[PDB]
């Protein structure tokens, strides 16, 4: 987003990424790995999911005719009520209209806010050997082919795999 | 080596609009809106809907139920929804009526509009003590009853001036009583038959033009008979008459009497109908066919889906759609990227 | 030593509804509704608040001033926000009226919905000069006077042929002119006295029914009077009458004349009600006591705290919660969290 | 939320933090410690005051009776009148509780926002000798009980109170 | 040396609100709205715009062109706009009618609700085989047509009894039959002469008062004449003249028909308005003055810039700005901050 | 905003600062230079005028006369007529009025988000020998006077103009 275009992210993306929305890619020797991040993109997907299920709760009175109101004898008043109908149907469709702009406005604009999620957990597994750049990217002492990456994805990745230093966990 | 956050490329021919990016292409959405397709009617689903008044009264028209045509009796079943399939109902018996001079016509979508509907068991006017001299209560070939005998408009009594009494009054006044119980509304139904100069002669004791005038609830009409020249029977017995009725209905609130001032060929009020509650009603066709989550007086029956519909606004009711003017979508994707330099 | 940030864990039996997480526990909400619970009516703060028309006619129904009965006329302040204390209002004095005959019942009603209510103070038709030959003003022990006296609605002038005048008429036809200052709608009160025969003979010199017509912008009504066989006497002086009157109401817009075609037993208009403005209008009850932020059809006179309201829709005016169909609550506090292993 | 699901932020909370929303835990020989940061807890509750404020600042138009349409006479138009004020409440309603439901959105959301933003009080506090882990969570060299952490969530922490660097203020 | 990242600091005169940090001042502010100037109105750019309902009738009214006043027939172009320019529409010529004793005045205001407007080519009643006797068709030099010649309203036929029929009459009806096309409104003109007691007879052979009746859409209305002592001539040719007419329109739906009871001094429909499709109707005031994106009632012609405007909400058709309580300003720079030591 | 003020923020502002509204301030020997960032101005800038586009694209209803209600005839229909069209403005406004608080709420609340992303330019062109102290702020081994502080605003300042490590792209 303008998070990303300010901070220098990469504005391109990665077709390699199909698992997911989300993730993750290692540049070395190998040339270039790509894995999704699975936990990222279920997060989105629930925060749609729920955003659908928010928009579908909405509910609005039935227009019906008026019952007193007969045909010809009472044409003015039935003109009226044609036009409250209308007026009806024109303001909750624009309300319902600024809802779903407002999810959508939502949904792109947490794009980044994922991305800087996900260098936090890229971050702590690497361990403190490995070098924060600033623009979502990590150098790392070590070597990390699609293998390596996928382990990071997984969420299983140790930095002792390399001999490099950890943060112990709790 | 270095390792980055990135996001997928994909193909992303789905657009949406935003706030603060304007319309976005993106991989995956989840479309909000359907436009729907037009359909036969149906019962709401959950609730017994109406359609013909009385559908144990068979060859008989709302109209003819509402003004109690012979043959035409029997249980009118509550209902919370109706269908108007109507916009100007027609009778299909009984004695020739000339519509048009009266409002009469929509009578049955009056009724229609309340949750229940009855007809009175008693008579509102006793027609042997109604103002203007003794009568006989007149009856036709055009409205044969249960046994074929000749009869009448149950909502009414063609009341006829006895031998010894054909002659001309002056406009005489009847208070109708209101006999309906608590929170009803009552429908008086009345009018007048009127004949060519000789009929008038010999049924009445005058040939010439009688007035009518009704008043309820502030509401007065006026009305002056014709004398023969009368337009062509139509939607009637179709048995031959030189008379014609023209007929009317009176609405009384809970507790109210109504006044009708006439004179010769008056139809005094008979039955009446007792009317409560409403019911909720949209135009539509009959006849009704299966369910339905949702009655449109445009799509007929449909079944809810999506949260919302695109297309034809109309009235609808029951668990439907909200209409938008434009197919809207929730995004369920990412903002297309370019792939990878 | 990891020192970390972290958030509190707290009893979270409150719950609110998000966009992207459904329904969440919090630690605290700030409740915006409350459930509003039946009160007196009152005035409304900042606002003289109408209930009865005059409230210096002591004795005397909302009604019973709109017609003039006597004793019954005084100042009539102006409110830009009056109360409906009666959905058909009754008179309780004076000659018996056939009240349900007309539309007069809600005469106050409509006088209410201005903001300014004044009487004329000239008559607007001269009975000396009025159409149907000479007559003379009626007058009743049913109206009596500030001095006892006997005498008539104000609004009307029970106007009778004199004794060599006892005669019929063809129907007449008088102008009523527009008489009201700049900007005023003109309410003008009328209409017409019946008997039994030989009273009807005696005062006006025939038995018949008499017919009258009024007209006014646009709105033609018609009427013919009964010849005895009465209704009984109800909301009236208890003083006991053989003749009954119909009253009704000719609403005149600025500028602009009506008339009346009228026969025997008519009652013409004197003096009219001239009103301007719009008075802001809810049903409610009497008496009006203390103030409140807002006045509301169902809960009465209430105050306002919370910015909204659950409970049972209606009219309200004033300084007044908004409905809402939940009780809604702002989040004031954090997500539920169970306590850290 | 969704951002400390991702970055791997502790999901449960702490019974001992009453005196605020948000604060500190540290985690050591002492056991572990909490305290509530009176800064970030403020700030949270003026945000949802002025977010009531808003919300209350919403004015619509009174409905009332017509003053022309009388009572049997007009009941036609009356009914239509009903129509229109039941509509309006309708459509109102729905309107607030959208914004209701956005306010809620912003509130429970900022939760995170909050954590992030006692990363950074934290980082300067602790100085450069501490190790950011990215959950969170930092580690330090020294040692630090409870009442180290009430010097912490009062902005008083020096790293010179262990001889450590410090970024200097 | 330490590099931090900062924010401006500028005069900043702006207020926005916020939701959560409550009216803030910022650098800069993008203007949403405008206050309107009152201008002329105009032509609705886009759309043909409807005045004067024939323009091209020079010296004639749009009251003067529905009733069918001779030589003020013309081309009458559609429109899906109207302006309504006359509140309360008033004659130019032709014989003196007593306007306000009906709602005739409205009707070219009800005509310019329609698109198209085309007034039919054949007579509605035939006023040789109408009920009443045998007549001939009256004319006046009040109504001179287009040879000059004495002439009458177009839209209706001034019968008078031939010399076998100067004699009273019972009320007799006529059937108006639906000659309009498909989709089209009837709007049926109709009325009734009167004159002082002398004329009424040379004309009618009948000096009593005489009653009219229309029914049409369950709507009756009922009128009684006059005789003599009229109000005086107004709006009309400026030819002095001792009698009056009373002039009513009546609508009939598609295939509808209206039917009318009269005695002596009856005005027959001959001619037609026949109507149909919908015109957005506005007040403004003529002459139309160029174009515009949009015509507001209180504005008259204004073009749009903003997408919102503050002031004086009306009614307003075309590409107009939408009301706004408050001038809503979209926040364009950064919250203020004090200089930074 | 809120997140600034916890993370310890400088909450005042630059007078300096011209060409934009957000950017960078250098503390050294020089005294204090100021440099604007007019990447991240554009981009504020951009996202308020397509929020303006949006909010300009709203369509409504007119509203008329009725064709059928006639004046003195339906007085009291037409009263309902003008109830109607008051409901609908004073409901469109309101709607209206909530849609321009959103759009001022997200473009105030950016600022901090604007700040943070300038974090990670600067970050990025400092070079690993840079100290990220939490605050928004690095301190650097080398001297950065305006003409330092420029570069840095325009993306062109490399860390190897002082012979210092970077992170090579
Ligand atoms: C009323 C009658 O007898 N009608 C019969 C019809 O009669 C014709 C001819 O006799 C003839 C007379 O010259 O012309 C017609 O009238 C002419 C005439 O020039 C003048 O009288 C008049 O001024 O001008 C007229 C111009 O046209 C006259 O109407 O002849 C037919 C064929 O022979 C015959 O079928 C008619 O008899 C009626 O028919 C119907 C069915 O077609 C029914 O059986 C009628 O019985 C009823 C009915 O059920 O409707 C019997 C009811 O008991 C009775 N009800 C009451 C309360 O009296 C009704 C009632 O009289 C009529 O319905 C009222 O119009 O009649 C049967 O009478
Ligand atoms: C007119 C009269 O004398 N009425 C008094 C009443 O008279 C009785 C007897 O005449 C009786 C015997 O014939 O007949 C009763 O009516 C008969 C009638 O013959 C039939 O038509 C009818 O169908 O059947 C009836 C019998 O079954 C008739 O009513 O007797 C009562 C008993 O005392 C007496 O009260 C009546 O006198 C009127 O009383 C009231 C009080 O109750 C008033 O004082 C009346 O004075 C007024 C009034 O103030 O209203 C005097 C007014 O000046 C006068 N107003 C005008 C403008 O003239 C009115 C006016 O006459 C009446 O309101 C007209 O109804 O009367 C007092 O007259
Ligand atoms: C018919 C006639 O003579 N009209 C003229 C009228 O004459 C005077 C005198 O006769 C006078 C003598 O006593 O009486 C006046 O009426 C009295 C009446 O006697 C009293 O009972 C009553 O209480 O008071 C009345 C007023 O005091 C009577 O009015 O008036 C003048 C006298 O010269 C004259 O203008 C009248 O002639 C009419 O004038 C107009 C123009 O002003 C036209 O030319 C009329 O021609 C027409 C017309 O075109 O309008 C001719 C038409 O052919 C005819 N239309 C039809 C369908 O027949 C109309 C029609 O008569 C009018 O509408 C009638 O009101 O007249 C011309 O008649
Ligand atoms: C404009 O008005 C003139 C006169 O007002 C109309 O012309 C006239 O029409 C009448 C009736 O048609 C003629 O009167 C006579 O009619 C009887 C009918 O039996 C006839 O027998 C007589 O011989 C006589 O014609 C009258 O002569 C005639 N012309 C004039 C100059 O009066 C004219 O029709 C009107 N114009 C239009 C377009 O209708
Ligand atoms: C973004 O979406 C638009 C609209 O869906 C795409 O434009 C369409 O592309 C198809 C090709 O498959 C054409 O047939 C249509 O005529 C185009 N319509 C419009 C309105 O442009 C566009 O290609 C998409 N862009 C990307 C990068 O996927
Ligand atoms: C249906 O048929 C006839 C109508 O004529 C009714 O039976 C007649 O009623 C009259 C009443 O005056 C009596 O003379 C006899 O009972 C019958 N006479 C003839 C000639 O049939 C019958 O009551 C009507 N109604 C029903 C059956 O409910
Ligand atoms: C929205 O999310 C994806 C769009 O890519 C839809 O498809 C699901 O994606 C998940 C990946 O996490 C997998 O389970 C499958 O690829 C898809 N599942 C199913 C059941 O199709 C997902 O269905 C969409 N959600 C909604 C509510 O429409
Ligand atoms: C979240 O809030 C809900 C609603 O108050 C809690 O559920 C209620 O629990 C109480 C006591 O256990 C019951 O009396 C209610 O009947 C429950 N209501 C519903 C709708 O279930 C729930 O316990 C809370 N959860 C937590 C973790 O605090
Ligand atoms: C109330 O009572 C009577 C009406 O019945 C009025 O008395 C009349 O007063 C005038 C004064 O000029 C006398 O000429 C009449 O002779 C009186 N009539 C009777 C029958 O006594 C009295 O004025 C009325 N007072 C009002 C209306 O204020
Ligand atoms: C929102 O809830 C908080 C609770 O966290 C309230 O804050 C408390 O208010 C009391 C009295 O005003 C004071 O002691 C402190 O400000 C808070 N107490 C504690 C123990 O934290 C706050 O008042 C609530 N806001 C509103 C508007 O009701
Ligand atoms: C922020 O708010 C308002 C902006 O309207 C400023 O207050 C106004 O400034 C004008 C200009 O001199 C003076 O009339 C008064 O000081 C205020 N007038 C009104 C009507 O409020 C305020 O000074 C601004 N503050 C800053 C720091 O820019
Ligand atoms: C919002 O404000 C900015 C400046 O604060 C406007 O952009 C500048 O406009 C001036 C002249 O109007 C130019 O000289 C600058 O080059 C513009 N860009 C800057 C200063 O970065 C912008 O036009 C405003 N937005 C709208 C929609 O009017
Ligand atoms: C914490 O650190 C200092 C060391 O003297 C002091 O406050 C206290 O003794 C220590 N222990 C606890 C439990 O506070
Ligand atoms: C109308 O004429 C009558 C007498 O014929 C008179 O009373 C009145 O003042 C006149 N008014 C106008 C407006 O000419
Ligand atoms: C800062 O930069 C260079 C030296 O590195 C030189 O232009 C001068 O010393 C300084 N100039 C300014 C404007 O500070």
């Amino acid at each position: 987003g303008f998070f990303g275009a300010i901070a220098g992210f990469l504005e391109g993306g990665w077709e390699g990424m199909i698992a997911g929305w989300h993730g993750y890619t290692s540049h070395g020797a190998h040339g270039v790995a790509v894995a999704a991040d699975l936990k990222s993109t279920q997060e989105a997907i629930n925060k749609i999911t729920k955003n659908l299920n928010s928009l579908s709760e909405l509910e609005v009175k039935n227009l019906q005719r008026l019952s007193g109101a007969m045909n010809e004898l009472h044409d003015e008043i039935l003109e009226l009520d044609e036009k409250v109908d209308d007026l009806r149907a024109d303001t909750i469709s624009s309300q319902i209209e600024l809802a779903v702009l407002l999810s959508n406005e939502g949904i792109i604009n947490s794009e980044d806010e994922h991305l800087l999620a996900l260098e936090r957990k890229l971050k702590k597994m690497l361990g403190p050997s490995a070098v924060e750049i600033g623009n979502g990217c990590f150098e790392t002492k070590h070597k990390c082919n699609q293998t390596c990456l996928d382990r990071i994805a997984a969420g299983t990745f140790n930095a002792g795999d390399f001999s490099l230093p950890t943060f112990d966990s709790l | 080596d270095r390792i980055c956050t990135g996001i997928t490329s994909s193909n992303s021919p789905h657009v949406v609009k935003t706030a603060t990016q304007g319309e976005v292409n993106v991989t995956g959405v989840i479309p909000l809106t359907t436009t729907p397709t037009r359909s036969h009617f149906a019962n709401l689903k959950g609730t017994q809907t109406r359609g013909k008044l009385c559908p144990n009264c068979f060859n008989c028209t709302d109209l003819d139920v509402a003004l109690g045509r012979p043959k035409c009796m029997g249980n009118i079943p509550s209902a919370k929804v109706s269908i108007l399939h109507e916009v100007k109902p027609v009778t299909s018996g009984c004695y020739p009526i000339m519509h048009d001079r009266t409002k009469i016509r929509q009578l049955p979508n009056l009724l229609r509009g309340y949750e229940n509907i009855r007809l009175s068991t008693s008579n509102v006017i006793n027609t042997e003590t109604a103002p203007g001299g003794p009568y006989k209560v007149g009856t036709s070939g055009s409205c044969p009853n249960v046994t074929n005998g000749n009869g009448f408009f149950n909502t009414m009594a063609w009341v006829i001036p006895k031998d010894n009494n054909k002659i001309a009054i002056n406009p005489v006044t009847v208070e109708v009583p209101y006999i309906c119980s608590e929170g009803e509304d009552q429908i008086t139904v009345w009018g007048f038959h009127s004949d060519d100069k000789t009929q008038m002669e010999r049924l009445y004791g005058d040939s010439n033009p009688q007035k009518f005038t009704s008043s309820a609830n502030g509401v007065t009409t006026h009305y002056v008979s014709q004398i023969g020249g009368f337009p062509n029977q139509t939607e009637d017995e179709g048995l031959k008459q030189s008379g014609r009725i023209v007929v009317d209905y009176m609405v009384q609130k809970p507790g109210k009497t109504g006044t009708i001032v006439y004179q010769r060929g008056i139809l005094l009020p008979q039955k009446v109908w007792c009317a409560s509650g409403r019911s909720k009603v949209i135009k539509g066709s009959l006849p009704l066919i299966g369910e339905a989550d949702c009655l449109h007086e445009k799509y007929g029956g449909l079944n809810k889906s999506k949260p919302y519909y695109t297309g034809e606004h109309a009235k609808a009711i029951g668990n439907c759609p909200i209409w938008v003017k434009t197919p809207l979508k929730l995004a369920n994707g990412t903002k297309y990227r370019p792939p990878a330099k």
